[PDB]
């Protein structure tokens, strides 16, 4: 702490702070037009704005960038620096083109010069630059441009994707793109961050503007809720304009460093599109069902019919009571979806176990990291990631292998290239094709496809025979390091570098530095999961990270990326034919007996079939009669007379989606539903925190809540449900999830989200798991080798 | 979604590949990599940003940013047009001015200008006592006329032509680095170079003043692998006398480089002399090559335009390979350097004198002094003097005894009517204040400073607000950009000075203001002229 004086009393400045920081605190706020008083944002001295005074010195400071020392008097009402400010702003003024049909008239400078009275400017104006609109998301008029320099920042270090820059000298030092080329055709990613880091209207949303670049419209209502595109949960502020989304802004999300990808900044349109269902639809009875009979998206009368929510329902509902009834319990299942809340996903589960009487639930993407989660359970007896993607600014080392963040988790790729830019962190992409990343990269080792068990195996005889591993890890915390010893030694460098891509040097130098980094986290998705075989490709990832002690502390863990909304809490919610809520087994007696008497019902006992299984089952018959709810198997799986044809020899199909989806083409009764942006709930995502959803719009037409039409299959299917809301649902699924124990619906309202496995309800959360121990019967991790059989 | 950008050409890579060789490909080398770029081709092609971009493993954005700052790189985009081969520049500054370089500027951009040849004006190439000052190829001319310039380029007399100085062999004849080699070994310790150079009181002579002895023991005080860089960037418009010990005595300023690097312990010293200085860099290179081996390794650096570069943080950035943006200043350079190392950045000039000081002793630097100052002082005087040249004349020296003792008068058919101390940097003076001594700390009181020496005189048959006009300008262009009070007040000066009348009191607002809050020095004196014209001068408006 320093306590210096400022404006002529003694204050209080926390370490790290600048003098502007404390002066916001103390309420005596300054103007700032280059400093962006939000995280990731380096306070750049460059506009002088923020002029104070203080003793000893020359000539003015910029509190912008300038923090206190002890004995430090500080004074920024004094004439010279008042003065300083107002001829700065004036200087701007005089460069801005005008405050009636300008660009964002009620930007950030324009509050600024308001406050110091600069209404007009005595110096003349200069041409400047023609407006330029080229990219269709967002407008740059740099003729408003204050050379602040916030948005090199926002591109080159909050979100390092190196798109901007001031090339010029002097006054016609300009913001550029790459080369000066008008953005609609560089490098740009459309990010927005930029746009979001303007304090004029240089940068604007295009939606804000007209032909003549004034703004014409002001969201009259925003509201503040997640994005349902990646599962890095990345937390928006959707702007509202005439009960329509027109913009969407991020917001200090835990996740998200209020940065949003283009996904996150627009593609909410999806929401008002002109092809959605609104009424629920019934297949007309003279139609027949064929096998590759294509609904037009226009025309949805071809097909289907107008009936009201009584009729299309109690048919939806009706339809599976009768194929319960007679053709067995085992003759239906459901397909939930991880684009819902946690909710629905629980609701969901909850319905296909007690009213169809069964364990057939199964949402078809979990597929997708299957394989991994299949071998992070089955050696750590936990499929979660151990550590959070924000991780990486702690990590000295970071393996990217079989995963493109920077495309599919672009806020993700952002936190690690922050990584390696701020700290000392090595990055390997460790995937076969080149990737924007690379640029970054410590190391690339691009390998032959399938060629990465070989190569991991190396990398762990490296460390075997090198004596890299801890002897201490593995003995009190780790089961079976001999099996491995013995089979290790037949994969070495110098053998699979031929059957690899890269050579033993190469391997050897990678596998050195991971082993001896104090901290190193490995990321991966589908590229190692989705290939066939890919248990093998995580078990030598898990047996990477546990011989090496990578795991348990701060930088080190494993985080395959969850690329979907909310899978983590779809499968949280008991979406698995093979297990209850919560990963609690379905086969266990006292598991049974446990939901047997909460659910008041008996329950299956034997496991339910898994999506292909199901898939697989309804051609030999076994299984007639479906429920999907926001999921589109019919163009999921490899479909010419596997997926396509399975869907049309279903007795009875209700569907649940949004769009009259190709899956909803062999729908006998079709559930208009509510999308994430007019629902509530709950939501988790690959960073293992739980999030709240909130509406922003309402449905299209009558369109309903997905809760709401699940609930009202269960009372037509005699389950007697009554749930008032999404908080309800997560109340009594929280009842009975050890994952949510100290975590409430009141708790999760405030703070934005929670990390679920949490002790006390005012404690953060634990980002880091297996600190202290597996969660494994024996209280510690098994390492599984990985077998190469051709 | 637009994110595909530009697509770097296959045959760009490789020409930059071949270009490149085997030198290091680290972003240090950016502005030396695109200074082989602009010499092997005339500009530096987008396709050649984009091919060494990707050799570097660089952003186009950083590339460009970069290659943008400094106006002797020529960035072309497919629309544009090709640069011709052949680029002469007339300097247009307050000496060339004095001798007609606008009037050149336009009689050789209308007749000998064409697609085969530029002609740019330039802020000023350290030639002024041999104005109007133009470069053709490398090839300054002196006293540039029409007839001159033609002859010049219709002969392709383009490269510099290297004077005779005295080389390696010669200075072994004499001096010989035996100060040096006698602090490689321990025959003289470093601390008796200190003293004698701290008690002598050495003063930096590229414009500050701060003694050389306290910067070498604070810069050896700070730990770490230190560094040393040398600024040979000399850009104001009135110096030229660091070129002259350059192209006359390269290895007693290589002598004193040494020793103060061997005071520092630096593994390694740098030279960022001008690109304005053909002469200067091919002496260097040559001399460079002849020192014994061992000791520090010691690398030569080039510049591009860029006169704020000569400013210390502004140098280190542009060593760094990145744009120079001077830096803020609550850590100093000293203990920040350019690799966030420490490192004492020493004009030539100063290296120049430290021999002597260690050889001939501080009394013999403490018996010079004409008032009451002490010292020896190089001066750069030009314009309307009968000896325009560089004058090693003592400290304290007033500009009349400076031009009736050293200068030889003033002109035939003029008289004196007012200066400038310092260069652009300071502000002009009124003839009628001659009796004002002239050194470091004796300036301050009217508004001006001294800071390399340079000394224009103006007559009356010359105009002090055209002058102002002229200084006003050289600043607006020369002005990194980085902050609000210069990037803007230069502009907003220059514009209320178009006018047949300017509005004194708004300009003196201005003036504040850049004077107040400006970032380094260059905008802290940008409205010296300015000011002081208006003040010393209230009969002109
Ligand atoms: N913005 C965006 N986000 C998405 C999606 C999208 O299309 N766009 N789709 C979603 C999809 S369905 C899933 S859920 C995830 C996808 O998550 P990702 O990890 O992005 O899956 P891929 O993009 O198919 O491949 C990832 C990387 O694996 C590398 N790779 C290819 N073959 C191999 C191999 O044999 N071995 C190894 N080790 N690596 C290999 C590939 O070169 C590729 O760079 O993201 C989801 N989220
Ligand atoms: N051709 C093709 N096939 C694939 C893939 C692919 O990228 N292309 N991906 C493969 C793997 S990696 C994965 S990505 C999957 C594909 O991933 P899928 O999830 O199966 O396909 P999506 O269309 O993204 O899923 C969203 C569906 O649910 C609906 N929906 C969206 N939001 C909501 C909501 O809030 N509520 C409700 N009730 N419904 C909603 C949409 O209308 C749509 O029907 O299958 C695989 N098969
Ligand atoms: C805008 C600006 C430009 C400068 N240019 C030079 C220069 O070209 N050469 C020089 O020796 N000093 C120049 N200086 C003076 C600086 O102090 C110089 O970079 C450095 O301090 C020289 O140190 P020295 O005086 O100990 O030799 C400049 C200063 C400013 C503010
Ligand atoms: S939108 Fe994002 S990628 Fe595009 S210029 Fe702005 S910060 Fe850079
Ligand atoms: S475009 Fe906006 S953020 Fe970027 S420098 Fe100009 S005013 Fe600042
Ligand atoms: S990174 Fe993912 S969650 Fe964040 S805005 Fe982009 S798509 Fe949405
Ligand atoms: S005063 Fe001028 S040269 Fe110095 S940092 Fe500011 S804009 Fe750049
Ligand atoms: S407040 Fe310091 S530049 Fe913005
Ligand atoms: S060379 Fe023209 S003013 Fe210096
Ligand atoms: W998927």
């Amino acid at each position: 702490t320093i306590a210096f004086e400022f404006d002529g009393q003694q204050v209080e400045a926390q370490p790290g702070e600048t003098i502007w920081a404390v002066a916001k605190r103390l309420g005596t706020h300054i103007p700032h037009l280059c400093h962006k008083p939000d995280p990731g944002y380096r306070p750049d001295g460059n506009c002088r704005a923020c002029m104070v005074e203080i003793e000893g010195e020359r000539v003015l400071a910029a509190s912008c960038k300038r923090t206190p020392a002890i004995g430090m008097k500080v004074k920024s009402a004094t004439e010279r620096a008042t003065k300083a400010r107002a001829m700065v702003l004036e200087l701007l003024v005089a460069d801005q083109p005008e405050r009636a049909t300008s660009h964002d008239p009620s930007s950030h400078f324009w509050v600024q010069a308001d406050v110091l009275d600069v209404t007009e400017s005595r110096f003349p104006a200069a041409e400047r630059w023609t407006s330029d609109v080229s990219h269709p998301a967002m407008s740059v008029n740099l003729d408003a441009c204050i050379q602040c320099n916030l948005c090199v920042r926002a591109c080159r270090e909050v979100q390092v994707n190196d798109v901007i820059g001031m090339a010029y000298r002097a006054a016609g030092s300009k913001v550029v793109f790459d080369f000066d080329d008008p953005m609609g055709g560089s490098t740009c990613v459309a990010c927005g961050e930029c746009v979001q880091a303007c304090p004029t209207g240089a940068l604007m949303p295009a939606a804000y503007l007209d032909a003549n670049q004034t703004r014409t419209v002001y969201p009259d209502r925003e509201v503040k809720s997640l994005c349902p595109y990646c599962g890095v949960g990345c937390q928006v502020s959707y702007k509202v304009k005439d009960e329509r989304i027109v913009y969407a802004e991020g917001v200090n999300g835990p996740a998200n460093q209020n940065r949003l990808c283009v996904k996150g900044r627009f593609g909410f349109d999806y929401v008002h599109h002109p092809h959605r269902l609104t009424v629920p639809l019934i297949r007309l009875e003279n139609v027949p069902k064929d096998a590759n009979d294509q609904v037009d998206p226009a025309n949805p009368w071809t097909h289907f019919r107008e009936a009201t929510w009584e009729e299309a329902l109690d048919r939806a509902a009706g339809g599976l009571k009768a194929i319960r009834d007679t053709n067995g319990r085992k003759a239906l299942a459901g397909f939930g979806s991880a684009k819902g809340s946690n909710e629905e996903a629980y609701l969901f589960q909850k319905l296909v176990r007690l009213g169809f009487g069964t364990n057939n639930v199964d949402h078809c993407t979990r597929l997708c990291h299957a394989s991994s989660v299949a071998a992070l359970m089955e050696g750590l007896n936990s499929g979660a990631v151990t550590a959070p993607f924000s991780a990486a600014l702690d990590a000295e080392v970071i393996v990217v292998i079989g995963a493109n963040p920077t495309v599919n988790h672009p806020v993700a790729a952002t936190f690690l290239k922050n990584a390696v830019k701020q700290r000392g962190a090595k990055l390997i992409i460790m995937d076969p094709r080149r990737q924007t990343l690379s640029r970054h990269a410590y190391r690339h080792l691009a390998f032959r496809p399938g060629s990465d068990v070989a190569m991991l195996n190396a990398m762990l005889n490296v460390i075997v025979t090198e004596g890299l591993y801890d002897e201490q890890y593995i003995a009190g915390y780790t089961e079976n390091f001999e099996a491995l010893r013995e089979k290790i030694v037949d994969f070495t460098p110098e053998k699979m570098a031929s059957v690899c891509g890269i050579d033993a040097e190469t391997l050897r130098e990678v596998a050195r530095l991971y082993a001896r980094a104090k901290s190193s986290l490995i990321f991966w998705g589908m590229g190692v999961s989705q290939h066939v075989h890919g248990t093998d490709n995580s078990r030598c990832l898990i047996a990477l990270a546990l011989i090496t002690g990578q795991i348990g502390r701060p930088g080190t863990g494993l985080h395959p990326l969850r690329g979907q909304n909310n899978v983590q809490g779809a499968s949280d919610a008991g979406l698995i034919p093979m297990v209850y809520p919560d990963y609690q087994s379905v086969e266990k007696d006292a598991v049974r007996e446990l939901f047997e008497e909460f659910w008041g019902q008996s329950l299956d006992p034997q496991k339910g079939l898994t999506v292909v299984e199901i898939m697989r089952a309804i051609h030999a018959g076994e299984i007639r009669g479906m429920f999907v709810e926001g999921e589109n198997p019919a163009m999921s799986d490899p479909d010419l007379n596997h997926a396509r044809h399975a869907l049309a020899m279903l007795d009875h199909l209700v569907v649940q989606d949004l769009f009259l989806t190709e899956t909803a083409f062999h729908a006998d009764v079709v559930l208009p539903a509510s999308a994430f942006a007019e629902k509530a709930g709950t939501f988790t995502n690959t960073d293992r925190r739980v999030q709240i959803a909130q509406p922003v719009v309402a449905p299209p037409g009558d369109a309903r809540q997905d809760w709401w039409i699940i609930q009202e299959l269960a009372r037509r299917l005699d389950l007697d449900w009554n749930y008032g809301g999404p908080a309800d649902i997560f109340a009594e699924m929280a009842q009975v999830m050890p994952s949510l124990n100290n975590i409430t619906w009141e708790r999760l309202e405030r703070e934005g989200a929670v990390t679920y496995p949490v002790d006390a309800p005012d404690q953060p959360g634990n980002e880091i798991i297996f600190y202290a121990g597996f969660p494994t019967e024996s209280g510690r991790a098994k390492i599984v080798p990985a077998a190469i059989v051709p | 979604a637009v994110p595909k950008g530009r697509q770097v050409d296959p045959h760009a890579k490789v020409e930059i590949e071949e270009l490149l060789g085997t030198r290091p490909r680290q972003r240090d080398l950016l502005i030396e990599h695109l200074h082989l770029i602009q010499d092997t081709y005339g500009q530096i092609s987008a396709d050649h940003l984009a091919a060494l971009a990707d050799e570097m493993s660089l952003a186009f954005a950083e590339v460009f940013e970069t290659a943008t700052f400094y106006a002797h790189f020529d960035v072309v985009k497919e629309g544009e047009a090709d640069i011709p081969r052949l680029t002469i520049r007339v300097c247009d500054s307050i000496t060339c001015a004095m001798f007609g370089a606008d009037e050149l500027l336009e009689t050789l951009q209308r007749e000998l200008a064409s697609d085969a040849v530029r002609v740019v004006r330039a802020p000023c190439v350290g030639l002024c006592d041999h104005a109007p000052a133009v470069e053709v190829g490398h090839n300054f001319l002196h006293r540039a006329d029409l007839a001159s310039v033609r002859a010049a380029v219709e002969a392709e007399d383009t490269h510099a032509h290297i004077p005779t100085y005295v080389d390696y062999d010669a200075y072994r004849a004499g001096g010989g680095y035996a100060t040096l080699e006698r602090l490689r070994s321990g025959e003289l310790p470093v601390d008796d170079v200190l003293k004698v150079l701290d008690d002598g009181g050495l003063r930096g002579l590229g414009g500050a003043g701060f003694p050389t002895g306290r910067k070498w023991r604070s810069v050896r005080g700070e730990p770490g692998p230190r560094l040393m860089a040398v600024n040979g960037d000399e850009g104001e418009p009135g110096t030229f006398k660091d070129q002259l010990y350059l192209n006359t005595d390269p290895h007693r300023f290589l002598e004193g480089m040494l020793i103060g690097a061997h005071v520092v312990e630096a593994a390694d010293v740098y030279i960022y002399l001008r690109d304005e200085y053909p002469i200067s860099r091919e002496i260097l290179a040559r001399e460079i090559a002849k020192l014994p081996e061992g000791g520090t390794r010691i690398h030569l650096r080039r510049g591009a335009g860029a006169y704020i570069c000569g400013e210390e943080s502004s140098l280190i950035e542009s060593l760094e390979g990145k744009r120079g943006l001077p830096r803020h200043k609550p850590p100093f350079p000293f203990q920040v350097g350019l690799f966030n190392r420490p490192t004492l950045i020493n004009n030539i000039e100063t290296l120049f004198w430290v021999r002597d000081l260690i050889e001939r002793g501080a009394e013999w630097w403490k018996s010079h002094g004409r008032n009451g100052r002490v010292g020896l002082r190089s001066y750069s005087v030009s314009g309307r003097v009968k000896e325009p040249g560089v004058k090693l004349a003592p400290a304290g020296l007033t500009i009349q005894e400076l031009i009736d003792e050293y200068c030889g008068g003033i002109s035939d058919g003029h008289s004196f009517a007012a200066y400038l101390p310092g260069g652009a940097s300071g502000g002009i003076l009124p003839a009628s204040m001659n009796d004002i001594p002239l050194d470091f700390g004796t300036l301050e009181k009217y508004g001006c400073f001294i800071g390399s020496a340079a000394v224009v005189i103006l007559s009356d048959q010359d105009d002090v607000r055209g002058a102002a006009l002229n200084l006003m300008k050289f600043f607006e262009d020369e002005s990194c950009g980085q902050c609000t009070p210069c990037r803007s007040g230069t502009q907003k000066a220059r514009m209320l000075m178009e006018n047949g009348v300017w509005d004194t009191d708004l300009l003196g607002e201005l003036a504040q203001c850049m004077r107040d809050a400006s970032i380094c020095g260059l905008g802290q004196a940008a409205s010296n002229p300015v000011s002081t014209v208006i003040k010393y001068f209230p009969d002109l408006f």
